[PDB]
């Protein structure tokens, strides 16, 4: 290169950058999707929240009769 | 400011630039080694690492060596990287900042490391002794800053601006194409720096011959020998000290070095003798000296000389071609002696 | 030519482990 | 200036390079340590002891030739400089008295000699070297009970235990005509291509190696020596790295110079670099890295060796590089690979083209034995710009993620936590 490289500056502020979030956006992504299946794992008592698992899936938890 | 090169078909090259000065030039003496480790650093152009970590990222790497009368300042580079590199390296070489707060925290640091751990191995100790008590304030100086004297930044701009200048400098390059480079400098700040005077020496440098020094160092005991050597005769020095240094010869198993250091129109013969008791060292010594001064024929290693120089150039900037036919036989004179270590009982230069 | 005194760390691996010596100087230490 | 090779009985290979000078020739025997047993170590020591002593002696006082050597875990690349107008007689010494014969050179008293000064260097390697002893007892820890992990040097028990028979024996058993090849760099053209093919010229022994049982293997070990008389402290992680004639050479050589070297009392060093090193220079942590990726025919090792002076502060130094390594098999900035390229480029040039023709002799042989043919390093270059994100992703997430480490150093290692501190934090439990 004779002689200028033209170099570019990524965005960041700060530490973070683009690179990096790019990087990083599918991993964040499932893992909000992780934490939310472990706070339907963690939730089974509201009649809510129970009767809104029933329906969703039918063939595993028809658990609700007496 | 004469420049030369060698092509290569090698895809690898790397620049040299030549200060001729060094410790032998300056006023002060703790000021080479500070100024040397002070070089590549804050030009004023362009930031001490903003714009020269781009050098790593572009392919190439610097360095800024020293010795006795060379301030060389070296770069390795790809091929096609080349304009670049010399217009930093003449830029560096523009006595462009010596920013005064940039010295209490960036090089002094550095060279209490490097003294320290130059200082350690009684080798270095034993050359630096040997040189001052042969030279004297010509030639011999202490080649790294120990502090004896509060060396003040002025001082440091005084040596630069009366080092660093166009007339008194030499670049060479190995793998460089000579065209590039012979039209480079003049297309960079190489060509505007004010034309100094060459301090080279027309004569030989004076030497002094009998001497000798002690210290009381704490730790192997070693032995320095030295000869003084001019320019009309040195190789019958050059290929003693690789007949002594080789195999050949059956003082070879108690021998440490016997380098024969080279200067424009001179040099120092030396030897070594080290072990870790302090009684060995003694006997090693006396024999191997009554043994040299019986004489010695030397013919029967000219090739292995021979052999040993030629493999030992690695640079363009070759040394002067060494006639080595005219070597028939050696009797020791007089010489010169530094002891390290324990003194009580390394033998004077008397009985020796 | 008749060695006497054939030891060194061969004798020693012999004993010690006799499978693991790669059956090529087998033939060699046996003769 | 192009490697030429055949094969007539003996493999010739010729570096022709007229730039230098300093005409070599020498042979390249594709054995070594690997090759050898572990109750009779040091006998390869042993003999390139005695060349290098006694037909160093010879040949200085005949003619002008330099005699070198070099033993690394399967070579004894007995080298043989010279002048480039002198090669035939360096030939003719080199198959005079190195294949044959042995009778003048292994006199009683001259090997007895060599013995006890191999004795004496080996001894005062052990008590004066630090580095290059944490190196080889990572090795040796590395791949127990496989002809690998035993050193270069020897143990003083296996050193003493060989007189003649042994190494006559060992000899007869690895200096033969099929794994021995002749090696020419310098500025020889076609003389050699011609004259080691001679009406004797030719090694003795004709046969073939005897193939080892077991090549190598790995698993995760701990070699300490903790001893607090000695100052500094010494530590060197391992993960394994990939063999030679593989297409992982180069991949991995560049995850490894990614990181790079460091030296933390040289003011040119610590501005630049990468994270890390930015990190350690805020505080006082390390003094010095060496990130090498060394490879052996049968395995190579990725390593990580340091040699500190802070004691207190060995955990952080760890717990950041584990975490480096972690980002490099996670997520890599472009400009990080182009720059790791470009250096491993400019680092590869200086390696293979330096002016001392030993240097390359050796590198040649080594690759003409285990590649079975020269690697120009014009196709090195042409196939390195092709090294991508991606590909470095894909090789770190094999030999990193998750992989047995194995560790050895002397020194105040005290303060370094034993194993489940410096294994189970390669993920950070956060990917
Ligand atoms: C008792 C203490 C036991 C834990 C200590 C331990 O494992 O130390 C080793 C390790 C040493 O730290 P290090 O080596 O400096 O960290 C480097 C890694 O980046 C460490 O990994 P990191 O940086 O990902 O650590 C932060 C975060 C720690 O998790 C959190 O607690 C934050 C949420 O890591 C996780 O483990 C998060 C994923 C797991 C979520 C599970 C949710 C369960 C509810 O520390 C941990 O692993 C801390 C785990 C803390 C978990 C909760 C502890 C509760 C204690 C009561
Ligand atoms: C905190 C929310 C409390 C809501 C609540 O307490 O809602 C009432 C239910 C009790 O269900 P139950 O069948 O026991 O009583 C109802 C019939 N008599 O909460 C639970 O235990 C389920 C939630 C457990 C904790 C979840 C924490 C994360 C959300
Ligand atoms: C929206 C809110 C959430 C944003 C989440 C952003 C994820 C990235 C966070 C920073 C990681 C990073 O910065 O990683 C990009 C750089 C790249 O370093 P390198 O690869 O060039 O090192 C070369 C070898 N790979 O790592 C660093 O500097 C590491 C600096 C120290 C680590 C500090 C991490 C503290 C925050 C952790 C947050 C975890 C969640
Ligand atoms: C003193 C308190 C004593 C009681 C504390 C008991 C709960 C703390 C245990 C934390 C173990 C840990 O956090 O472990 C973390 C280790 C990490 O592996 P690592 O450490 O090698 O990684 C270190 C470097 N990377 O993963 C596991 O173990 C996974 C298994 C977790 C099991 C949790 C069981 C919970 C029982 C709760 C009991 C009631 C409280």
């Amino acid at each position: 290169y004779t002689s200028h490289l033209s170099s570019k500056t990524g965005l960041h502020f700060g530490r973070l950058s683009l690179r990096s979030l790019t990087a990083y956006a599918p991993n964040l992504m499932l893992w909000g999707g992780a934490s939310m299946l472990g706070l339907f794992v963690f939730t089974e008592g509201w009649p809510k929240f129970q009767d809104t698992l029933y329906k969703k899936i039918p063939l595993l938890g028809p658990t609700l009769e007496d | 400011l004469t420049v030369s090169a060698r092509d290569a078909p090698t895809k690898i090259s790397t620049l040299a630039v030549k200060v001729h000065g060094g410790s032998r030039y300056a006023t002060k003496d703790g000021v080479a080694h500070l100024l040397n480790r002070f070089n590549f650093q804050n030009t004023n152009t362009r930031s001490a690492l903003k714009l020269v970590r781009e050098s790593e990222l572009l392919g190439g790497t610097f360095k800024s060596t020293l010795d006795r009368e060379y301030i060389t300042l070296k770069a390795t580079f790809l091929k096609d990287d080349l304009p670049y590199y010399v217009n930093a390296l003449a830029d560096v070489l523009y006595k462009t900042a010596f920013k005064p707060h940039e010295l209490t925290e960036s090089v002094l640091p550095a060279a209490r490391y490097d003294y320290a751990v130059a200082e350690q191995c009684p080798v270095k100790s034993a050359e630096d002794q040997l040189y001052a008590i042969t030279f004297r304030k010509g030639l011999g100086n202490p080649l790294l800053y120990d502090g004896v004297e509060r060396v003040s930044l002025q001082d440091i701009k005084d040596f630069a601006d009366k080092v660093y200048t166009k007339e008194n400098l030499e670049v060479s390059g190995e793998n460089v194409v000579e065209a590039d480079l012979k039209r480079f400098v003049d297309e960079s700040l190489l060509s505007t720096l004010p034309a100094g005077k060459s301090l080279v020496s027309k004569s030989e440098p004076k030497f002094f011959l009998g001497e000798e020094n002690r210290v009381r160092f704490i730790g192997d005991s070693v032995a320095a020998i030295g000869i003084p050597v001019n320019k009309a005769s040195l190789a019958q020095y050059e290929v003693l000290a690789n007949y002594l240094t080789s195999a050949l010869s059956e003082l070879s198993g108690l021998i440490s070095s016997a380098k024969l250091d080279k200067f424009t129109d001179g040099g120092l013969f030396t030897l070594f003798v080290r072990d870790q008791d302090s009684a060995v060292v003694s006997s090693n010594i006396k024999k191997i000296v009554a043994d040299l001064k019986k004489g010695k024929d030397l013919s029967p290693a000219i090739n292995y000389t021979k052999l040993k120089n030629a493999v030992q150039n690695e640079s363009v900037s070759s040394p002067i071609e060494l006639n080595f036919d005219a070597v028939k036989d050696f009797k020791l004179g007089k010489f010169n002696y530094v002891a390290v270590g324990d003194v009580s009982n390394l033998p004077y230069l008397d009985e020796l | 030519a008749q060695t006497h005194a054939l030891s060194n760390a061969a004798v020693m691996d012999l004993q010690s482990r006799w499978e693991n010596m790669p059956s090529t100087e087998q033939q060699d230490i046996v003769s | 200036a192009e490697v030429t090779q055949l094969s007539n009985g003996i493999v010739v290979a010729t570096e022709h390079n007229p730039s230098a000078h300093t005409a070599s020739v020498g042979v390249v025997f594709g054995s070594g340590a690997a090759n050898e047993n572990p109750y009779n170590n040091g006998v390869s020591n042993l003999w390139k002891n005695i060349f290098l002593s006694k037909e160093n002696s010879a040949v200085a006082a005949k003619e002008g030739l330099a005699l070198s050597s070099n033993i690394s875990r399967d070579f004894q690349s007995y080298i043989v400089s010279s002048l480039p107008g002198s090669t035939d007689k360096s030939l003719d010494f080199l198959n005079q008295s190195f294949i044959q014969q042995k009778a003048n050179l292994l006199s009683s008293s001259n090997f007895e000699a060599t013995k006890k000064s191999v004795l004496k260097q080996v001894q005062d390697f052990e008590e004066n070297d630090h580095p290059n002893r944490v190196l080889e007892h990572l090795h040796s820890t590395a791949f127990q009970n496989t002809p690998l992990s035993l050193p270069t040097r020897g143990t003083l028990e296996s050193l003493e235990n060989l007189v003649v028979a042994d190494l006559e024996s060992f000899a007869n058993n690895h200096f033969l005509n099929s794994n021995a090849v002749v090696v020419g760099t310098g500025n020889i053209k076609h003389e050699d291509l011609v004259n080691s093919i001679e009406s004797k010229n030719l090694s003795l022994q004709t046969g073939t190696k005897p193939v080892l049982k077991k090549k190598a293997a790995f698993l995760g070990s701990e070699v300490r020596l903790r001893d607090d008389t000695l100052p500094k402290a010494w530590i060197s992680l391992a993960v394994e790295g990939e063999p030679v004639n593989s297409p992982n050479y180069f991949v991995a050589k560049l995850a490894a110079q990614i990181f790079g070297s460091y030296n933390a009392f040289e003011p040119a060093s610590r501005l630049q670099g990468i994270k890390l090193l930015d990190n350690i220079q805020e505080y006082q942590l390390c003094d010095n890295f060496n990130h090498f990726s060394l490879s052996y025919k049968d395995s190579g090792l990725w390593g990580f060796s340091t040699a500190t002076r802070n004691v207190t502060m060995i955990d952080d130094l760890i717990h950041f590089t584990l975490k480096q390594w972690n980002r490099l098999t996670i997520s890599v900035t472009d400009t990080e690979v182009e720059r790791a390229k470009s250096l491993l480029k400019l680092q590869l040039g200086q390696l293979y083209e330096s002016g001392n023709p030993v240097n390359d002799a050796n590198l040649l042989g080594a690759e003409v034995l285990i590649k079975g043919s020269k690697l120009s390093l014009g196709e090195a270059f042409k196939k390195i710009d092709a090294i991508t994100v991606k590909d470095v992703k894909a090789w770190a997430g094999k030999r990193l993620w998750d992989q047995d480490i194995a560790i050895a150093g002397t020194g105040q290692i005290e303060g370094l936590l034993d194993y489940m501190r410096i294994r189970s934090d390669m993920s950070m439990m956060r990917w």
